[PDB]
């Protein structure tokens, strides 16, 4: 899905 | 969890989290460095900071519950981490809704090298 920084 | 965040994003904005917010600007979906490109990307910057406030929580996978009280998101009580994760996600979904008016598709799939520099939380 997203899963950032 | 990331899946719940994405359902919250769709509910608020009518855009699918993947692809509208998963690769946007410098901070959405994969933030780290750079000046945020616009207000939507600043939503993601702040959301990244918000998760950063929770080093012993696991916001990608930990599930929380929330309900709507006419339109408004109300986080329901879970564990401390779930509550705090939900409040991060709620704020970001609201932020994306507040800034839909300036969302720009030219920041989808924004290339990493255009994101330089650390900005403190």
């Amino acid at each position: 899905v997203a899963f950032r920084s | 969890s990331l899946l719940e965040f994405g359902k919250m994003i769709l509910e608020e904005t009518g855009k699918l989290a993947i692809p509208s917010y998963s690769s946007y600007g410098c901070y959405c979906g994969w933030g780290g460095k750079g000046t945020p490109k616009d207000a939507t990307d600043r939503c993601c910057f702040v959301h990244d900071c918000c998760y950063g406030n929770l080093p012993d929580c696991n916001p990608k996978s930990d599930r929380y519950k929330y309900k709507r009280v006419n339109g408004a998101i109300v986080c329901e009580k879970g564990t401390s981490c779930e509550n705090r994760i939900c409040e991060c996600d709620k704020a970001a979904a609201i932020c994306f809704r507040q800034n839909l008016n300036t969302y720009s598709k030219k920041y989808m799939l924004y290339p990493d090298f255009l994101c330089k520099g650390e900005l403190k939380c």
